[PDB]
């Protein structure tokens, strides 16, 4: 598999690809791996399917019961935060799972947390098997200048370059760009073959 | 002599279980209805002085973006039932992974006030609650008992005011409406019962129609219907 | 006959509620305030005797360098609630990362007294607490019951000095104000309730302004304010 | 029906914390002050008959060789509370490797305290504890009351001489005194109260200097004093 | 209604202390002392019918080689303390290697006493013991009351012959003391005492010297000193 | 007023144990003693109806080959008690590999009935018992108390004949005596308690001799003696 | 990674490297490894990262109670002491983290914990993958009659020559020099360039 | 190590070596193995030293509360049973020790227990490193009819053949002979001294 | 490392090295390996870092305790016993260490204790890495019938032997001579490079 995560001047671009095996035997050419964890924030998967959907689904609730309890979103850090205690208090019958959150609350971050829990702030991360390949065209194109159309056309040309190159990674890339003004807006596939097709990325 | 303990009288009464629900009497009082799409609670205000933020006071409380709750007597037992009634909606979005049915909700926080009614050694939840919200089945709208009794309702009160409003709402109540005429007629019932202050005031009101979420209103909109 | 344990009344009234209640009506005055960028404290400290180390008697204590906690009733119940409320404020700060609303901490406090409220066997605590302090929302004032109800106040007390000092709150408070008038108006408020020893004191007064940590002030500024 | 266990009375006292309180009057009386580079402590010794060995009958005990410790009130329970405080101290010297501040250490046993005040079931504690002794910051004098509450003091007493002796310290107690004179002082204290015997004993004396450990004098140094 | 159970008095006096007080006091008579080397127990042993097995009825039960005991009240009570004293003495001895100091068992056996004192819902101890033997620091020679109470006497009596005792051990006692004269002063002790029945009895005597081990007496030794 | 819980009196007495014992004075009469190398036990057996099975109604129960016992007083205490003594006899036999001494047995077996005289909420156990039996020491003979004591004796009885049996044995009995003659010494004592109903029974008698087991007779031998 | 601390005359100066891996695969470029722990004293990190930054939340917590209880700050052996029964309780389900803690009371320190909890008193120590060059360095070039500014120029030299020399270490420098005076300052990263490029380590 | 445990007519005879090694590197050439667990029976020790010496702790406590409970001293069987028992309760932990008590009752018994707790009567017994040299020349030399003093030449003659032929044993030979006239009395090393000298098994 | 315990006339002298290691790489030249554990007896250390500095804290406890119940010293078979009974209630988890207890009461005693928890007396022993040449120095060179300056020149000797000779043991040595009169006095360092000066044993 493969995740992306890039921090812009007042936005965060999130995206993976949705290929799920689960086998060696790519068996499910239409899974989920980006999910809405709150209304400024979202979280994506790069592990084992079952231990990455408890963890997704444990923590849509916590942050639910949260914002619930207090009336405010939480902080960035406070997600990782939690996540990387839940992730630590159990590691020796761990989850096999390398996470990665990202949000804006009053400044947009993406955060990386591996399976024993190490959280640690950059402004561009990625996870999964088809990863280095995504830090490459990162490292070698990103600037931190871009505006979000730029950023989703880096992002969809970094997975594309993952597709292309990798097994595990492949089938069609879904992005959703967190934003404060516009809030959670996950991208139509319609669009997203727009700028695909626009790209010149099809094949 | 007449038994103050949760054992059973000669002819069959639960006295602390009566006894908590004279507390309840003493409460705020608290209204909700169903209307044509959806479901709208409206919670009276008393805002006594003028030292105590006017904001965040809040009666209606939410237990999840898709089940409301608003409540009266003890407002400390209050408290401590909405969070265990919203640790137990989380747990079955951990566990179920959708809410389907507030039934479910209602029935286990139920539950948990009859464990108190039962055993020895605690007093009952003096407190009284009305829940509301939409599902796969459609809008609900329940009532909590101290006892544990719950009644789904298509309109009810709870408080110190609720026999002058459910003879308003037996008098007056219809089943399908839109939602101002539906508010305005709530509004109207408040009025009914707290004619005893010789003026309302401004309440807290908020609903929710069927594919959306709650819309709590602000200070501004609720003075409008006023 | 007339019921002294943790069950109700025929009335619906929980009397060790109540007598937990009136024993913090005999404990020392305190009071807090909003000002127009932060938070105050004010505590009475009557010296009762010359024998008494005069500086390290403190009723403002700190939970974090960001919650502070004023008192009054039973001191022992005071003093293992503020320690409770310490430990519950630093494991927020390891779980969550940061304290983000003060409001959790002052409900797990709250429901730590309901649970001695609830239960048989035990006694309420005897003790009335009030909290201050900023935070993602802003200055924040809540007050604290022996039967676990809380209230956010622009403007408190709490203390023998309740109703004289809240009777002053209601005539002569303002929202917005610098800190040096709104102290000085504190102070008057102290003097206004405690004109029976016909003498003040000098007492021990805190503050925070948003962005800054606690700034409890020493022996020698608080006299310039008297 | 005046309310003899651990729960609250109509006007709010706990008369169970008075009982054990009255009880701690019967108790042996002691004193504490503090002098130019430390603390000392001063204990009545009413050897009543000729039969107990006039030795090893110790009412100053030690709990570490920086913090001791002198009671009144019900020896047994002053043993096992002074057994508590030694295991307590010594958890620290385990856990943080040195005794830093003493203030723990009181606030660790006075919640102990409050433990056995606070639920039902079990008696609260009939004694009465003062403690003496250096540390980061300086020579220290805690009290420790059945209720929990402690306070700190330059010069304090306890036991059955607690009003003459306080009366004799607010009257004439100084600050800053070398021991010799600090320590004439405080017999002169203790012949104060305890002129109703028209004779006052050989009692048992110790001090603490700064740097320094305890110096609990013997039979023949504190005869020269008396 | 003048509080019985274990709870205070409103001038502070543990009442079910006092009553396993005065339950010792109808227990039966029994006396130590210490002489030049070591340390005596002397033990009334009133052979009521002609039935009882003469020999094998024993109050001095030893705890250890270097540690004995006899007791006084509620003999059900004492052969549990005993037992609980015999295996706390070899858990010792499993521990610490040695018996360096008899002052740990008696503070653990007071303390176990104190738990019962201490918690509703049991009864006190209704029993009283003295303890003697030698350890690193000498021959050594406790008390043990109900409350849990110890003091270290030269000289020391328990059971129904105490005040009589205590007043002929103040009067005729001495320090330093052979022990052939000094179990003929203990004798002359309990006659001085048992005085009521015209007639003393024989009873049964034992003794240690340091460096020794308990030498009981038979039979026909203690009728030559009788 | 007068104390009817395991909690004690103003003059020392434990008086649920006493009611207790004068439960135990209501049962069926029972003796034993020790004769020439061996003890018995002869049980009165008073078959009221004539539809009782005759054979299979047994006091003499056996703990072991080696220890046997009868009992007085409550018979569902007594099944039980003696359940338990014959486990804890084989888990000593377990342990330790063999019966050294049934002292150890009778002293668990009394220290069982202790814990439930001591602890609250439970009532003591009404019912007495005497044990018999041999082992390395030698035929041994114990009695056991509702309060737990036991006593060792050459001859005793248990059960409503105690007194008029006591002092039949306070005056004929002998030390060392054949079995013959022995047992019928017991069943004059037997004969001389039980003339109230002026005809005595065929009652159960056994016995053993040191290196042997238990004999009970049967039906036709005990009606032989007598 | 790589830490280093050195005590001078009255003061004490800890830096760490910021480059977390976390893979092999060098995957954040900037991270934290040097806390405040308390007002007067800062702990740095050179182990697993999740388990380090649990230990950071963990002793953040107890030094701020410690300090709210008692209005005194923490002795510096009391923190290591704590911090080693900490670690000791368990050590069957290990922290894999070599910490080090510095700081002034009365005098200034810095103590070295490894996995097990052995505290040990040292005047300079350094932990992490490249710990031998920065004490190689140290023992070449450091006295105890040093200046603040000839401390943070060693401590600057020394860990640009384990960057230079090292594969796990890289990334921006930050330094941290906690006196009893200043209190705990954190230098700027603009002084830290001046200094790198005062002393002419940087290409 | 080595044990030796003889019976004969009226007496048992119990000695061992006193070199303890807890390395191979012989470290004390003083210890203690034999050890008096009541006033008529003794143990020796042939195992793990801890373990051992926990072991004759816990019997010394058992068999004086024992004692003190009934007056009467405990029989030989009922300690080598209470011992196999003890053994026992634990063998997946177990006490690598093998343990033999001997001691006279009503007549005179040497009993062997090892590590799991089987105990077993015999006349003579042995236990340790150098044990099969002293089984060989008691079974070549041991007859039933001899007095005290053949009897302890005979344990001399055979610890001191186990000395010269085997490393793990050494030092001083200690013997202790229990009867049931003077009760355990161990003799001193004078004694055993001129036994080695009268019988010339010096060099 | 390495540890030496004597025993002469009427004193008991101890002393160890400074260094510890705690990697191969030897980390603190100056570490503390030589503890007061009451005011007539010490404890020295040569086992894992972490689990001998918490067996120095609890028994440091645990004799304070004691002192300060009974007013009077510990003896040292009952320290040694305490100390075994520790390390024998976990022995499947166990501290891997090799303690040496020392001390005076009436008569002044040197206690070895393994890993497992074996206690045996002797009047000299030590422990650790350097171990078997000072046993060899003081085999060759011990005689009962010393003063205690013959006893530290003897110790100073053999821990030179052990540095010169040893990779694990060397730093600056420190001894402390306990006795009954003057008490614990650990001797400063000064006199103790006198002593190496004038035995001779400097380069």
């Amino acid at each position: 598999t493969t995740t992306v995560g890039i921090t812009l001047k007042d936005a965060v671009i999130m995206a993976t690809e949705r290929r799920v095996t689960m086998e060696n035997f790519i068996m499910h050419k239409n899974g989920k791996k980006l999910f809405q964890i709150d209304t400024y924030t979202g979280m994506t998967i790069a592990g084992l399917v079952g231990d990455a959907q408890v963890l997704v689904r444990y923590m849509k609730a916590e942050l639910e019961l949260y914002r619930l309890q207090r009336r405010v979103n939480m902080p960035i850090e406070a997600v990782a935060t939690l996540l990387s205690n839940m992730l630590n208090q159990v590691k020796y019958m761990p989850y096999m799972v390398q996470l990665l959150v990202g949000g804006i609350d009053t400044a947009p971050h993406v955060f990386s947390i591996d399976a024993a829990g190490g959280s640690v702030e950059d402004i561009y991360a990625s996870t999964g098997s088809g990863s280095p390949f995504v830090y490459g065209v990162l490292e070698s194109q990103y600037s931190e200048k871009m505006t979000v159309d730029e950023g989703v056309d880096l992002v969809i040309r970094a997975i594309s370059a993952a597709k292309q190159r990798d097994s595990a990674s492949g089938g069609m890339i879904d992005v959703a760009v967190i934003t404060r003004k516009d809030g959670y807006v996950q991208l139509p596939t319609d669009q997203i073959e727009s700028r695909i097709r626009k790209l010149g990325l099809i094949l | 002599y007449d038994r103050a303990i949760t054992v059973f009288s000669p002819d069959g009464r639960l006295f602390q279980v009566e006894y908590a629900l004279e507390a309840v009497k003493k409460g705020s009082t608290a209204l909700g209805m169903k209307f044509a799409n959806g479901v709208l609670l409206i919670s009276d205000k008393k805002v006594r002085s003028r030292l105590i933020e006017q904001n965040s006071i809040e009666k209606i409380q939410l237990i999840d973006d898709y089940v409301a709750a608003v409540t009266s007597g003890l407002v400390a037992d209050a408290r401590v039932l909405v969070d265990f009634a919203r640790i137990s909606a989380q747990q079955e979005k951990v566990t179920y992974g959708s809410l389907v049915n507030i039934e479910n909700l209602v029935k286990r926080v139920a539950d948990q006030m009859q464990q108190y009614t039962q055993y020895g050694g605690v007093r009952p939840y003096g407190v009284s609650l009305i829940f509301a919200g939409i599902d796969q089945i459609g809008p609900r709208l329940f009532d909590c008992d101290p006892a544990g009794t719950i009644n789904e309702y298509k309109a009810t009160a709870i408080g110190s005011g609720k026999d002058a409003v459910v003879s308003f709402l037996e008098r007056e109540y219809k089943e399908n409406l839109p939602e101002k005429e539906a508010v305005t007629l709530g509004i109207k019932a408040l009025k009914s019962s707290l004619e005893e202050g010789e003026e309302l005031k401004a309440p807290e009101i908020a609903s929710i129609t069927v594919g959306n979420k709650y819309r709590i209103y602000d200070q501004e909109e609720v003075k409008k219907f006023l």
